């Protein structure tokens, strides 16, 4: 409702608790280039350098 | 392993298992141990530890 001489004031209240879930950090990962090509072989290292 | 299965590979297409060509024995291929080498050292002008 909309009126100039009318006003609404709350006579009672309530305490509501909500939840927002915010991420902070992710999982730390490190990938090797040589072992991702192959290990225990010099062919991957000479051709990769 | 089933009696007729010779070898197998992992999701990376590298061979993780093999059957004994002489006797009947079943062996998994586990790559040699590795990881990254992490160096905890102070500055070069501090010490060599």
């Amino acid at each position: 409702a909309y009126s100039n001489n009318s006003i609404a004031i709350p006579t009672n209240f309530t305490i509501s608790v909500t939840t927002e879930i915010l991420p902070v950090s992710m999982t730390k990962t490190s990938v090797d280039c040589t072992m991702y090509i192959c290990g225990d072989s010099t062919e991957c290292s000479n051709l990769l350098l | 392993f089933l009696p007729f299965q010779q070898f197998g590979r992992d999701i990376a297409d590298t061979t993780d298992a093999v059957r004994d060509p002489q006797t009947l024995e079943i062996l998994d291929i586990t790559p040699c141990s590795f990881g990254g080498v992490s160096v905890i050292t102070p500055g070069t002008n501090t010490s060599n530890q």
